[PDB]
């Protein structure tokens, strides 16, 4: 399964390359026409990135999940650009991490990946 | 002489800092704290005198970032988009430091505040906690600076937004998760709202910084980096001893303590150097607080 | 070290400025200019140049001074209330700097933009203008400062807050005085507010400092600030003159420049120096708008 | 006639001087049992300092006129102490003068007086 993700202060990019799975950053004009799990980061007040929402809109038929990663510093507002994406477009969540991941956030991301 | 010029970008980052900035405008007088006294008086002496220690504590740290940090490091900065975000955040510091005392004046007699900040001027751990940061500080006043130093008292500010001030933060955190004065705890929380992405602005910047030092200064200030965290753990550790002994918590904040000293180091691009272990849960949920979604530009 | 104590005193002042600071907060999204193109393509092109120059100028006092003024000057007090104060008006100064070019993206392209920023960067009077304040300001890039150099400094930062600015606020308050880009004259009257305060403030600080000097330092700094204020006039008259004649309002700003130095040296407890003409009317009326009512405390 | 005043920074104070007439700061104790006219300060808004408000509370019945110091600077709210001060207790605006006054505010002020 194909991941895609985006990243603005290089967090997210450090946790794909843990990952050890195939994965492209996104940009506007960037069409996926395979499965894939998206990991966005979250902005400010538990929102998505506006590029994150606008590759969606043209690839949403494609995503089977989405991780975000955050800061609890955050409260409820944590990683809930998953929250809004997986309600918009009925997809689980696969997972919610903080900055680059713990070494258990990459292997329950894993395993989630592979229970969907 | 340049003037500011907010139509061309500068970098991609310094507006959506500085718009976040203002959205996450706030002042004391939002929250009024007075129903705080009905837990207040349930906690036991020790208990008291921790938090209105730890407040004493940060207020400190507050006072030198908005008076030292902000002012020192922005001034050198050539990049004039950058720069006045570093004055906002200095403002928002004083409004930190100034809504502590907005919570002693409910839990406190004007003596007792007194003698906390009578306490805080002369303990030693904390003049030589503050005296570190600030040495990174002091070394720009002066009208050249070095790129190194001014990675360096980066770096040292990322710490002490990111990483000294949560061995105090954690207390109020614990006690509002346990439904302990919560008025107190969501300014708390509104403080932590700021801290956090001063701490990734900082960041960032330095970051930009590094990339243009010398393959030899590079590794200069990573080895000092990397001392300079493992100075401010040895004081935090005598600190957090001193503070959470009579109320069984030492063991508690350092953990916390390690797992926001590895914040501070992403921050920086840098990897991890203390082990992964779960955040407190009790802590957590203090971190679970309403007044967190305002927004200044809905209402 | 010292942290701040709001619940003691420092001086009789800082409180209340601490709080009409903060009931004056605005931003430039609360104020939509782009109804203002209906009568900007009024004006011939020579009015249109004097608009664009005058906000150029003014952008270039507002970036030294958010980012060396109050900065430099704060670094130096012991006092920390008076402290916070300042680090929150030196955040405003940046709020005003970017209010400005909220007023270029609705009357200008891009490309005139750029055009403007760098005539403001190479003009050689801002130059010398510029350059003669933050003389004041660089004095102390340094640890240790006496109370002759912090005075000379806070003398520097009133007569821009109270007198520098004011041959370039002058024309923005003249077309809204007659109903021409009344939006853009909506910002400028929020940022005019502001500057009216910061003058006081920094005035009053001075006038403490001046009264800690020996007898002979106070016949050194007096001296000194007549020839600063005859030095920046000679100035002033040139910009004047170079900004103003195509429009054939040369007559005018000066006797505006003159009204606003007086109340540069009344700021400092000092005589006037010129002598007493009435304002302009139309001026006077492009000061009188609704938006300056707003009180960020009570909505 | 008395002069009232009330003065934070000076300027009321040294305009007081130009007067060469009897005049005697406010304070919370102070009564005034003679005519006399209030000069004070505006504060932010175009309002009162509370000092002169509460000095009025307890010496309205002797007040037979208001002058007030300002600046300009504040539009519509210049000097408007004295508008609210006017209207509360129906006396004459004597003047409104900035910060330490004109000689023109001097004499105009005299004159005022002279005219009540
Ligand atoms: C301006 C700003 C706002 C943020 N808001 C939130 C938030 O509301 N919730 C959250 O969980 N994290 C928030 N974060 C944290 C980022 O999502 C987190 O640092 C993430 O790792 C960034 O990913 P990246 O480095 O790949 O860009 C915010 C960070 C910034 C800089
Ligand atoms: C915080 C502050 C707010 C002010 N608000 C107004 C105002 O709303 N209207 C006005 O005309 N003047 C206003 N002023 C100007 C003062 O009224 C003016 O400087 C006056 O001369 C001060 O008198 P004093 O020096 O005797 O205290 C304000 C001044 C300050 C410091
Ligand atoms: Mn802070
Ligand atoms: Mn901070
Ligand atoms: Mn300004
Ligand atoms: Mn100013």
């Amino acid at each position: 399964m194909l991941v895609a993700y985006d990243s603005m202060t290089g967090n997210v990019k450090r946790f794909i390359h843990k990952l050890n799975m195939p994965a492209v950053q996104i940009d506007e004009d960037l069409v996926i026409d395979e499965d894939f799990i998206l990991i966005t980061y979250t902005t400010g007040f538990g929102n998505v990135p506006e590029r994150v929402l606008d590759f969606l809109e043209r690839n949403n038929e494609k995503l089977k999940g989405v991780s975000a990663s955050g800061n609890r510093n955050w409260g409820d507002m944590f990683g809930a650009s998953a929250d809004k994406i997986s309600t918009k477009y009925e997809v689980p969540i696969v997972s919610k991490f903080e900055l680059s991941g713990t070494n258990n956030d990459v292997e329950y991301f894993k395993e989630r990946v592979r229970e969907i | 002489m340049r003037a500011v010029n907010w139509n061309k970008k500068e970098d991609d980052f310094s507006l959506m800092f500085w718009k976040q900035n203002i959205a996450q405008f706030w002042t004391e007088e939002e929250i009024a704290v007075s129903s705080d006294k009905n837990t207040w008086v349930q906690l036991s002496k020790e208990e008291q005198i921790a938090y209105k220690r730890v407040l004493g504590g940060l207020t400190l740290l507050d006072t030198k970032q908005g008076g030292e940090g902000m002012p020192l490091v922005l001034v050198h900065l050539e990049n004039l988009q950058a720069k006045s975000v570093l004055a906002f955040m200095g403002a928002m510091e004083e409004v930190h430091a100034k809504s502590y005392s907005h919570i002693f004046t409910t839990l406190a007699t004007e003596e007792e505040i007194d003698d906390i900040f009578d306490w805080v001027d002369n303990h030693p751990l904390l003049e030589k906690k503050a005296g570190i940061i600030t040495s990174y500080y002091r070394r720009l006043l002066k009208p050249e600076v070095t790129k190194k130093e001014l990675y360096m008292a980066m770096v040292a500010s990322v710490f002490l937004e990111s990483y000294l001030f949560y061995s105090g933060f954690f207390y109020p955190l614990y006690l509002a998760g346990q439904g302990k004065l919560t008025a107190s705890g969501e300014i708390i929380n509104l403080i932590i709202r700021d801290e956090s992405i001063h701490g990734v602005f900082v960041g960032i910047l330095a970051q930009q910084i590094f990339a243009e030092l010398s393959a030899e200064e590079q590794q200069e200030v990573q080895k000092e980096t990397q001392e300079l965290l493992m100075e401010l753990y040895e004081i935090e550790m005598a600190y957090t001893e001193e503070i959470y002994t009579s109320i069984g918590l030492v063991e508690d904040v350092n953990r916390f303590v390690r797992y926001n000293a590895n914040k501070g180091l992403m921050n920086l691009g840098l990897e991890p150097k203390f082990e992964e272990e779960e955040i407190n849960p009790i802590v957590l949920n203090g971190l679970r607080t309403d007044t967190k979604n305002h927004d200044f530009f809905s209402v």
